[PDB]
This record gives C-alpha cells, structure tokens and sequence, in this order.
C-alpha cells in the first residue's frame, strides 16, 4: 500500500464538520472547565483570607 | 477481457463511483457472461455479485 | 545486570539435557505466551533494556534493515499500549518469527568486554 | 491584447499576440488527477507520455513541431508548438495522431515502453524530490478520500496496474467535445483558427464526462514521512484556501504575497519588507519559505511550505510563522498591503504575460474551461487594486482565524511538534 | 454567527466566563442554602423559635 | 492585625511570617545566581571581562 | 512618509485599543468574582435588580 | 527564538513542564507524581495559615488546636485539610513507590 | 543608550562654533586626564560597553591589526588594576595616540538600523 492511501477513520471521525459548530462546542467544555475553576478558586482563596480575619473570641470583646 | 484496475475491490468502490461509469462495468460484465464460466477472472467474478446480489441501495439494512 | 553469557551457560544446560529439556521448556513456552509481549506486537528482544553500553553498542552493529523493523514494532507497541488495546489477532508475533536475532550482536560485545577486563588485570609470571 | 472565444460544439479559446515568433496549438481537457479513482490513478500522466513519445515525437518533429503536455489537479493540456506559417500543420497533427488514430500510439510495443519510463520517473520522484512530494502529500492528506487528493502523477502502486484498456476507457470518458477547449496563443489570428477548425472537421466524441459524486472537503490532518537518513527538514502547512472564481480570489493571492518568498543564501531577499524575517535571521531557523495560495475548481489551499537544516528549532519556525499569519486578522498595517499589491501586481504580470507561448495556452484552456472566459489582466489590476485592509481581515478572520490545519513532513522531522501545539498557534489568546 | 461574538476574542471568551461565574456564584449558593434547609425542615432554629409560641 | 490594634493575633502571625520569608529570600537568591550566571560579573573598569578570566 | 514609533508604532496601537478595552471590561468582571464576600464592596454589589 | 526559550527563568519553567518530552505510552500511574507537588502545596498552605494562630507550648498546644476548630473562620477547614491530607501525603506516595518498584523505574540509568 | 549620532550631533555643533570651542574644549581634555583612563594604558573607544548589536557589530567590522592591538590594551589594563597599580609614565597612551577608531564603525552601523527602523514604519501615500 503506498503512503498516499491514508487509512479508514471513518469511525473516529464526524458525519459533518461545520467548524462553527465542532468550535463553539467544545470552547463551551473547556469554558465550562474554567467557569468552575473561578467560583472553585474564589472558594478557595476565600477561605485563606478570611481565616486571617478577625476570629470569633476578638470580635465578642469588641 | 477486463482489466484489473476496473474491478479491483469493488466493495468500497461501488458507492461514490460516477453513474455512467457504474453501469459501464455492467456493461462490460454482461458480455463476459456470454461465455462459458470458470474463464473470468476472480476479481471480475466476485464483483458481478456484489452488483446483482450486494448491499446498496435495495438490500440495504433498515438501520445503518 | 545478568550478563547473556551467564544466561546461555545455563540456558544451554538446559536444552542439552535430555531429562530438563522434556521438563522445562513447555513451562517455558506458557510463560511466554502468558507474558503477552507478541500481543503487543514485540519479540522479546525490543524487550531489553538498552541503557548499558553493551546493549548500546550491539544496537550500533545491528544492520539497517533489522534496526528499521525494530524502531518500528517499538513504536506500533507505544500506541497500541496508549489506546489500552491489544494488536488483532493477524498482527500477533507468532511462534516462528520470535527468534534471537540480537543474542549474538550481544554474546559478541559481552565477550569483547570480558576480554578487556581479564587483560586490564592480567598478571606476568616472570 | 484580446483573447476571444467561441462555440461550435467545441470552444476556440484565442489569445493573438501579433509580436512572438511561435503558435502554439493545442486542446485543453477539463478533467485531470480529480477525475479518476485511486485505483487506475496515473492514466492521466501514461497519456502525457505516450503523447510525448519517441515514435509519436519523431513523426512532429519531420515538420518542426515540437510537442508539450500539463497534467494539473483539474485540467489536462496536450499542446503543439510551431512557426507561426505553421497553424494549419499542427492542427493536421493534431487531428491525425492524437484524435483520429490511437492504434498507434497504443501498440503493445509504445505502451510497454512506456510503461516502464513513467514508472521510471515516479520512482525517481518519489524519493530524489522532496519539496514536491510534500506538496503531493499535503493535497493527499488535506483532501483525503475525496478527488483532490489524488496526485497528479500517480501513485507507483497503482501504475504497475494499468493496461491499454484503462487508458482507452479514459479516453472515452473524458477526451470529449463538450469537455476540450482548442486554445491557440502565440502569432495566430483568431479567424485563422476556426476557420482552420472548418475547413478540417476536428470532431472528438459524443460527450457527458461523469461527474463525481463527493466534492472537495478540506480535513485537518497531519501526515509525517519521517526519515533520518535525510539532510533536512521539509515542511508543508496549510489551511484551505479559497477556489477558483471566488470573491475571495484575489484577497487569498495578496494574503500570501504579504508574507512572499525567501531565500536565506540570496543577499538580496534578506533585505524584504516582511516582518517575518526579523524572528527567523537571528537563529537562521530556515533556508527558504514560499507562501502559496492554490485555487482549484471546487476547493483551494493556502499555507506554506519550507525546508530547514536548523532541524532542533523547527518548533520556533513553525510557532513565528504561525504568529504572524495572526496578525493578518488583527492588525495588519496598511503598508504590508500597500507592499503586496505592487508585488502581486509583478507576480501575476509575468505569469500572463512572459514570452512563451505554450505556457500561455496552459493558462488559457485552463481559465476558459471553469469560468468561460478569460479574465483579463487590466482589469484583474482593478481587483487588486481595491483590497483594503478591512477586506484581509474580513477575510482572515474568516479562512484562517483559529481554523484547522493539514501537515505534511519529512526529512528530519524529530524536531516538529505533535498536532495540537501547532493548531492551537493558530489563536493568539490575548486577542 | 456564535463563534464570532463569544469564542472569537479571548477578550470576551474570559469576560463571560468571569461573567458567568459571578452569576454561579450567587445562584448556586442560594439554591444550595433553600434546599440544604428545606430537606432539614423542623430541625433548625429558627423553626424552633417559632415553636417556642407562648 | 487581626482584631482592632496590635494584639495576639497580630504577634502570632508576625511570628509564623517572619519564619518564611527567609525561605522566599533564600529561594530568591537562587533566582538571582541564575540572572547573573548567564553573563558573569561585571569588572570595576567596565570593559568586557571575556578575555582574561580566571576560575 | 514615517509613522510614529518607539518599537510599538501608533498605527500598531489603534488596532489593539478595541481590544485593550474588551481586556480592561474582562478583568473588572474578575475582580468582581474574587472580591464578591468583601462587606465593604458590598455596597455596590447588592445594588443589582436581582442577587 | 521564542520567549519562553530565551529568558533564563521561564526555560525552566520551559524545559520542565511546557516542552519536556515525555513517553507517549505512560497510563494513570505517572501522575502520582503531580498530585505529590500538589498534595504538597495543600500541607504547605494550610500550614501557614494554620500556624498564625497555634501557641507551641505544653500547656497552650492543645488547647489552640481548639482555638482553631472554634473560633478562626474556616478554621475547621483549615486543620482537617491538613490532617487528613497529611494522610492523603502518605497513600499517594506509596502509590507512587510501588509504581516505580513495579515497573523497574529504580533500575540504571535511574 | 546616548546613540553617538547624537552626540556627533552636539559635538560638531560645539567644535564648529568658536565661542563655545574656546570656551569648553579646554575644559574638556582636563576632563580626560582627571579621568585617567590613559594612565592604564586604554583609548576611550577600548571604554565603549560592547554588549549591545550596534557595537557588537562595529567590533567584527574593526580590521585585524587593529582588533589585536585593542585586545592587548584590555588585558594589560586587567592586568594593571589587579596589581593596583598604575602604568609606567613612559607607557601612557600620550594625546595624539588616543584616536576615534572605533567611532567611523559604529557611526556608520548606527545610522545603517536607524534607516532600519524607518523603512519599518512609512506610511506610504496613495
Ligand atoms: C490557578 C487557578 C485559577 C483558575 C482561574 C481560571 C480563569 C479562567 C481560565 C479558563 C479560560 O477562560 O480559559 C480561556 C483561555 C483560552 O484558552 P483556549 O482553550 O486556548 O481558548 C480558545 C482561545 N480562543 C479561541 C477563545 C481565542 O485560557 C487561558 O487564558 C488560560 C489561563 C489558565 C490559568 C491557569
Ligand atoms: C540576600 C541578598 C543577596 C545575595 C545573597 C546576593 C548574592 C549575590 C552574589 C553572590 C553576587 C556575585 C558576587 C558579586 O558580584 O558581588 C551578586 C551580584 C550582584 N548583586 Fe547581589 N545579592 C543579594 C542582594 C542584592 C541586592 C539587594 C541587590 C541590588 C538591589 C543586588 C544586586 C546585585 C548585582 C547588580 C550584582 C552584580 C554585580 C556585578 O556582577 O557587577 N544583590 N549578588
Ligand atoms: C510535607 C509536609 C507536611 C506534612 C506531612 C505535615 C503533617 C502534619 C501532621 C500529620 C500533623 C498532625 C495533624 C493532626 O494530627 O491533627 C500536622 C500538624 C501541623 N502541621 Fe504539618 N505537615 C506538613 C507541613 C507543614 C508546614 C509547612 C507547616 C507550617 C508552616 C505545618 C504546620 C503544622 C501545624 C501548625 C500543625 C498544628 C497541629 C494541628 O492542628 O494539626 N505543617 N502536620
Ligand atoms: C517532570 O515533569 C514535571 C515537572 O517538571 C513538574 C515541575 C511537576 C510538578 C511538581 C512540582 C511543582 C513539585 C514542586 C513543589 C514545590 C517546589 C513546593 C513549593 C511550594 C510552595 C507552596 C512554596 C512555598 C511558598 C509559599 C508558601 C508562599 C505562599 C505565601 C503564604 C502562604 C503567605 C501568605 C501571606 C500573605 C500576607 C498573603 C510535575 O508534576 C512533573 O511531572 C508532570
Ligand atoms: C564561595 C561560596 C561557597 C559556598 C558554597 C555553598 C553554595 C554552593 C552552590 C550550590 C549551587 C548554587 C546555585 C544553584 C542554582 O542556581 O541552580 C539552580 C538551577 C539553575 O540551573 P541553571 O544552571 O541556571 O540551568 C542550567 C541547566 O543545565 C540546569 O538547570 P536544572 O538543573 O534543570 O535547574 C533545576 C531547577 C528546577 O526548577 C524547577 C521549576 O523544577
Ligand atoms: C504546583 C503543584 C502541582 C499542581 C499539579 C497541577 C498540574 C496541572 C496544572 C493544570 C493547569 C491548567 C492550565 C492549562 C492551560 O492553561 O492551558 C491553556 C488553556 O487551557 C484551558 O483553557 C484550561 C481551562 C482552565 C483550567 C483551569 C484549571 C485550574 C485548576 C488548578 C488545579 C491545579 C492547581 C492553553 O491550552 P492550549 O495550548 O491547548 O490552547
Ligand atoms: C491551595 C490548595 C487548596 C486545595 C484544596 C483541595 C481540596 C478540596 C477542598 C477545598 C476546600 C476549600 C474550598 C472551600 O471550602 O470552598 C467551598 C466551595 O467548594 C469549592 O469550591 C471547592 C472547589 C475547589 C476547586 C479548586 C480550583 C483550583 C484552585 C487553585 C487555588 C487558587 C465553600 O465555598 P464558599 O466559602 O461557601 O464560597
């Protein structure tokens, strides 16, 4: 077989590109992926800072 | 006779063949008919079977 | 670190007798086939690690042809192990051709090393 | 300078040129390497060079004619050169040995040893030229199961296959009289032809070539012919471009003369108004680059292709490259364009209008086959010399704006870097 | 088209993730809050001090 | 501070902070021999210095 | 015929000042994320018609 | 050249985690050694911040343990984060010892 | 980062006009030997810092008898300030030695990228 017969992905690939459409799907994974890294990373330098605040015995003498 | 570079795999290559040249190779596999048997070749008589008796078309599955 | 020469004098023990080769060789043919290298597609000798300049070297002497063949069944046991697939049942190494074809690429450097360690201490009786 | 065109069941493409001292003649088909299957792939170049041979080339040359012939992705072409007293003698030919009789040509004898000399060729093709057969493998990896991927001189599998049955099979379906444009450039009148079409009869065959069933679809893909024993690196990416008779024609030709040619030994193309070549001079990190836009009838390509010995920063190559093909849709100066219409406007002058003929006529027969008739070149000027910035970047924000690619290698491509770091320098992530 | 508003420039891809995340943060939070005490229904205090009617 | 003026609160964390940073310094020293390493040390005549070195 | 430059050219400038202001209005939205849970910019952060 | 080659510090960054040529054959078992440098930085982090409020004598040790878990905001995230990912430390690095005794990741030239 | 062109640019303007030649030259060559740079045996231009490509290039343009002398000077002024100790009075780079050698160089690949830069950015009209 010469190198110019490229083998079958014919059940790997799409039935129908539309590479407007194959990119606004999966820029919506990846966006998804990084709109729970933001409220799981405010959550979480959240916690550190606030933990430095005033705790629960300075604030009753106040 | 038939060449080899006509009906060498005709399995993938009978679909997305152009029309007029899908019933030229009818065409010319008819006239080898009109011959005593056991004289065509292997590739052009495994191919006049999946013309008559295949799956394309009619004798395609109800489901891909 | 078992050194080959080590293993063909014992390997060649075995097969030489009559009594050991009759035992112990078809508990060596299951114990290759249960290992499953020519499942991936490998003979045994793209198996063997080649990070000692004596397997280093005897991968320089190999010819062209065999070192191509080589690099390759390498490489389809690379991506076959990334899908987590095996090959399919045609592309399996079969029993004929997993043959040593670098044992005497190596038995050639191994002894061309021994030969420079027993001269490199030798002592002259005078 | 007027080309004109007519139709008799056949069209008569001429462009007259009352200066040259030669007449071209010839017919143009309309099918070439898009219209055959991957398994009789190569009856297109076996009927070059049988055209071309040693019996049918030693009859033309008794006259002073000399015989040339193309065969492109779309078009074929079958020309005969001559004096310009001569356009009568080379229709006579071309008529008698080409049309007429093919029993000739196609003896056991002519087609055995050419058999052997086109596999001769591919042979020596296939592995002594390799910044052609990259561009062969770009078109069979872009376009793959699909007529355009099918190289023009065919596959060496495949060429060991064919009898003189192939070749006469593709005769008849595509050497036909609704498919050929007789096209003459050169010294010959326009009336002289087609009266010389008359007063001969020139007929061909019946018609209907068979039209194909899938279309050209471009695939992003990667193919990497790797080989070590190699002294280079050659490298060819591309995305799909805009084809033939597009409104996007000529905005796809000024977008790869913005970033041009280059040649790394010349003094002189060192010293361009690219802004390229500052991140590529400091490493050397090429030899030579070509930017290209290709157009066929149904789909096109537009990349580059280039060759490297620096075969450890290929990966700085391919990711400076791609940094500026983003700058086409974001802030492409007025300048870079203003520069590449002058010299898009010398790119194309000396294509359509150079001194020889017979490349002439493969540009005649080819543009009157798709569109219908040949567009001229003072007003082909007027269409570039309308391009604004804003239309490059409607454009390439359209075309190559974060869009898939196709690779193709070989050489010493160790250094090339896997698919996704590639298609991801496409999008600039901080625009 | 779609691609060419969001996706096109990371400009506006990061700015209605960010967007899209501050919306997330106050509704989640808040519907986490009404069912965590809506499951718990005659446990917390301030359904016993209610209960303590006299 | 932790509170409302310099209190408890505040001598602990000065204390837990003060025992980092000089793992930060000593952290960016190493990225400061490193910046330095790839040109050398310059020479109280301001000349280049990559004729007469010496280890 | 010369443009205005210092290594970044004005032509060159204009052609990011669409963008360098989509940046700026993506980076106030990020602030707005991190620093919601602050009581002090809470009081132009519940002036919103909902939440 | 690139940036991330020519700078002297982001070419260690470059050469470690951007372009390092890893084997394309690795399954699950190399990534215990990414989540050691993460469970790390979780020791680390919710070290500091639980050291800011932790008296290291024998009789206020104890007793500020509990002032952690009671009284600091998210003070109770703070020290069973890192009490338990201390043992989460110990179950992923024998994990990742027992990935390199097995796939002879201890041999020459290692 | 003062660009000699500029300077050449004041300089020429100071030299050619006779009142501010009477006036500053006489303060400027006892500016040179209260530098004392001739006193280590060195010409100015041995003084110009070499590590930016405008005078890294003026320096492979130097011919080769005179790239070998000017790396002499270097290394006896290396040579001189290790001792701390100064030159010889009879090895002292005297006022008619200490020439602009290095200056027609770098005057000539300073102006040769300033054209650079302004070939870059032309706005060219319709
Ligand atoms: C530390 C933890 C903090 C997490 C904060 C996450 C903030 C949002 C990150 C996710 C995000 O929005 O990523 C978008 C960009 C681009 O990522 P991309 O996948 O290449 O986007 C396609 C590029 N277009 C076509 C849109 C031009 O991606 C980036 O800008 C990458 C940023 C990664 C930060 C880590
Ligand atoms: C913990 C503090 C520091 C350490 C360990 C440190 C270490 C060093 C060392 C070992 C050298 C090479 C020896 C030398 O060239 O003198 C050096 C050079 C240098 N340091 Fe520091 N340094 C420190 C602080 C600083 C600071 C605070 C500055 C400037 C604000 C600085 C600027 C420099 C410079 C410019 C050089 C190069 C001098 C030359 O080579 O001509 N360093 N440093
Ligand atoms: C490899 C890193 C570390 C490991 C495995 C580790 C492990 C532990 C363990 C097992 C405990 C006992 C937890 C318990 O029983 O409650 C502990 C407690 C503690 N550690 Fe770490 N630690 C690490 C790093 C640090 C660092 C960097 C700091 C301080 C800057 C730190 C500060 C503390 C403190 C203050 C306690 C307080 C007692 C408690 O509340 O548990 N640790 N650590
Ligand atoms: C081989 O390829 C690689 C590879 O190269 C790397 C790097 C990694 C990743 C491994 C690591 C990154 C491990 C390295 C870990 C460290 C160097 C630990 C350093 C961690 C720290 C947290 C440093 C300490 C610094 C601080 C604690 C500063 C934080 C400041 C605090 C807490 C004070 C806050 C106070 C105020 C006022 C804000 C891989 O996993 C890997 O395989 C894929
Ligand atoms: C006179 C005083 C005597 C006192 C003696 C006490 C001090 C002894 C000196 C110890 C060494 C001090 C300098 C350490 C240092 O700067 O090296 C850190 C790595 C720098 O690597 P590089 O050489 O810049 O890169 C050159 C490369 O070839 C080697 O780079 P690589 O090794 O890969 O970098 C590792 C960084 C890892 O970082 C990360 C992100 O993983
Ligand atoms: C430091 C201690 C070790 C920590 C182990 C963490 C190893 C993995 C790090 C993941 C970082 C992902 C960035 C990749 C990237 O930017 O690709 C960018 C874009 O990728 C993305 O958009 C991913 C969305 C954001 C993911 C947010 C993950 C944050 C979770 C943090 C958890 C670990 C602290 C470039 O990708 P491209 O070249 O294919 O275009
Ligand atoms: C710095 C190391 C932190 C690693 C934590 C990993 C262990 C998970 C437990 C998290 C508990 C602390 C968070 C929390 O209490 O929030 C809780 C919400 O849960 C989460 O969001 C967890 C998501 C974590 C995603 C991490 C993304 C990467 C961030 C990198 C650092 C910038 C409570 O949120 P709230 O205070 O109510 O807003």
């Amino acid at each position: 077989k010469s190198t110019y017969r490229t083998p079958n992905f014919d059940d790997v690939l799409k039935e129908n590109n539309d590479a407007d459409k194959g990119r606004s799907y999966a820029y919506f994974m990846v966006g998804a992926m990084g709109l729970l890294s933001s409220a799981g990373a405010k959550s979480t330098v959240e916690t550190f800072i606030s933990s430095m605040t005033a705790t629960a015995d300075v604030l009753a003498m106040a | 006779a038939l060449s080899n570079a006509a009906v060498m795999d005709l399995q993938s290559r009978w679909e997305n063949m152009p029309s007029t040249e899908q019933q030229d190779i009818v065409s010319k596999l008819s006239e080898r008919q009109k011959l005593p048997w056991a004289q065509l070749t292997e590739p052009e008589k495994q191919a006049v079977w999946y013309i008559s008796y295949g799956e394309w078309g009619p004798r395609r599955p109800v489901l891909n | 670190p078992q050194s080959f020469t080590s293993i063909a004098r014992i390997g060649d023990y075995i097969l030489k007798s009559p009594v050991l080769s009759k035992l112990c060789v078809p508990v060596a043919n299951q114990f290759i086939n249960l290992a499953g290298y020519k499942k991936l597609g490998l003979k045994f000798d793209d198996l063997i690690a080649e990070e000692n300049p004596i397997m280093q070297t005897a991968l320089r002497r190999l010819p062209e042809d065999e070192s191509y063949a080589r690099a390759y069944r390498i490489i389809r046991a690379h991506q076959t192990e990334l899908t987590h697939h095996l090959l399919p049942r045609n592309e399996w190494i079969k029993a004929q051709e997993d043959v040593p074809y670098l044992l005497p690429y190596i038995l050639e450097a191994e002894a061309a090393a021994k030969e420079k360690d027993e001269l490199d201490n030798i002592e002259v009786s005078k | 300078a007027e080309v004109t065109q007519l139709s008799n069941g056949i069209v008569v493409a001429t462009e007259h040129n009352p200066s040259a001292h030669t007449a071209s003649v010839g017919v143009v088909f309309g099918s070439g390497a898009a219209n055959e299957n991957p398994y009789n792939n190569g009856v297109s170049n076996l009927w070059k060079n049988i055209f071309l041979s040693k019996e049918n080339s030693a009859v033309a040359a008794k006259e002073g004619l000399a015989l040339s012939s193309n065969i492109s992705r779309d078009f074929q072409s079958y020309i005969v050169s001559s004096l310009p007293g001569s356009t009568d003698k080379s229709l006579d030919f071309l008529n008698q040995s080409f049309i007429q009789q093919k029993a000739n040509l196609l003896s056991s004898s002519n087609f055995e040893a050419t058999k052997k000399s086109v596999l001769k060729q591919v042979q020596d093709f296939e592995e002594n030229d390799h910044p052609n057969r990259v561009l062969e493998h770009l078109h069979s990896t872009a376009f793959q199961n699909t007529p355009l991927s099918l190289p023009t001189r065919g596959t060496l599998e495949s060429l060991e296959n064919l009898v003189v049955a192939d070749l006469e099979s593709f005769a008849n379906n595509h050497f036909l009289n609704s498919n050929a444009v007789v096209v003459g450039t050169g010294n010959i009148k326009h009336e002289d032809l087609v009266n010389s079409i008359e007063s001969k009869n020139l007929s061909l065959q019946t018609g209907t070539k068979p039209v194909l069933k899938k279309k050209a679809a471009f695939l992003g893909s990667e193919v990497r012919l790797r080989d070590d024993t190699l002294p280079k690196a050659w490298i060819s990416l591309a995305v799909e471009g805009e084809p033939v008779n597009s409104p996007n024609y000529f905005v796809a030709k000024l977008a790869a003369q913005i970033f041009g040619s280059y040649n790394a030994f010349e003094p002189a193309s060192r010293l361009q108004g690219i802004k390229l070549l500052d991140n590529i001079q400091e490493y050397q990190l090429c030899d030579n680059f070509n930017h290209f836009s290709l157009s066929y009838k149904d789909s096109g390509l537009w990349g580059f292709s280039t060759a490297t010995r620096n075969v450890t920063m290929i990966d700085d190559l391919i990711h400076f490259t791609l940094k500026q093909w983003n700058r086409l849709t974001i802030s492409v100066t007025d300048t870079e364009v203003e520069r590449a219409k002058s010299l898009l406007k010398l790119q194309l002058g000396q294509l359509y209008e150079s001194g020889n003929p017979v490349n002439d006529a493969n540009l005649l027969g080819a543009e009157v086959l798709i569109k219908g008739s040949k567009l001229s070149l003072g007003e082909a000027f007027k269409k570039i010399d309308a391009i604004t910035v804003k239309d490059v970047k409607a454009w390439a924000g359209k075309r190559l704006w974060d869009q898939d690619i196709a690779i193709a290698g070989t050489g010493q491509i160790e250094g090339l870097l896997d698919y996704m770091r590639i298609r991801s320098d496409m999008s600039m992530m901080r625009w | 088209s779609l691609y060419k508003t969001f996706f096109k420039r990371n400009a506006v891809f990061v700015g209605t993730i960010f967007a899209g995340a501050f919306v997330f943060q106050t509704v989640f939070d808040t519907a986490i809050t009404s069912w965590y005490e809506n499951h718990n229904k005659g446990k917390l205090w301030k359904d016993v001090k209610a209960r303590i009617a006299a | 501070w932790g509170g409302f003026s310099v209190s408890n609160p505040t001598i602990q964390r000065f204390f837990a902070l003060h025992y980092l940073v000089p793992f930060i310094i000593a952290a960016m020293v190493i990225m400061h021999l490193m910046a330095l390493h790839i040109h050398g040390s310059s020479n109280p005549l301001g000349i280049t210095g990559n004729l007469d070195r010496i280890p | 015929t010369g443009l205005h430059f210092g290594r970044l050219s004005l032509r060159s400038l204009t052609a990011y000042a669409p963008n360098l202001m989509l940046w700026g209005g993506a980076s106030m939205l990020g602030l707005f994320v991190f620093t919601e849970g602050w009581p002090k910019f809470q009081d132009t952060l519940y002036k919103k018609i909902p939440l | 050249m690139a940036f991330r080659k020519s700078n002297v510090y982001l070419s260690l960054v470059n050469s470690y985690i951007i372009d390092s040529p890893q084997p394309s054959s690795i399954n699950y078992w190399w990534n215990m050694g990414s989540l050691l440098g993460l469970c790390l930085v979780i020791q680390i982090v919710t070290g500091i911040f639980m050291a800011m409020h932790y008296s290291s004598n024998i009789e206020l040790a104890f007793s500020s343990v509990e002032h952690i878990m009671r009284d600091v905001h998210n003070g109770y995230i703070l020290r069973y984060l890192h009490a338990n990912g201390a043992s989460f430390f110990f179950m992923v690095m024998f994990m990742h010892m027992a990935k390199g005794l097995y796939y002879g990741s201890y041999r020459s030239p290692r």
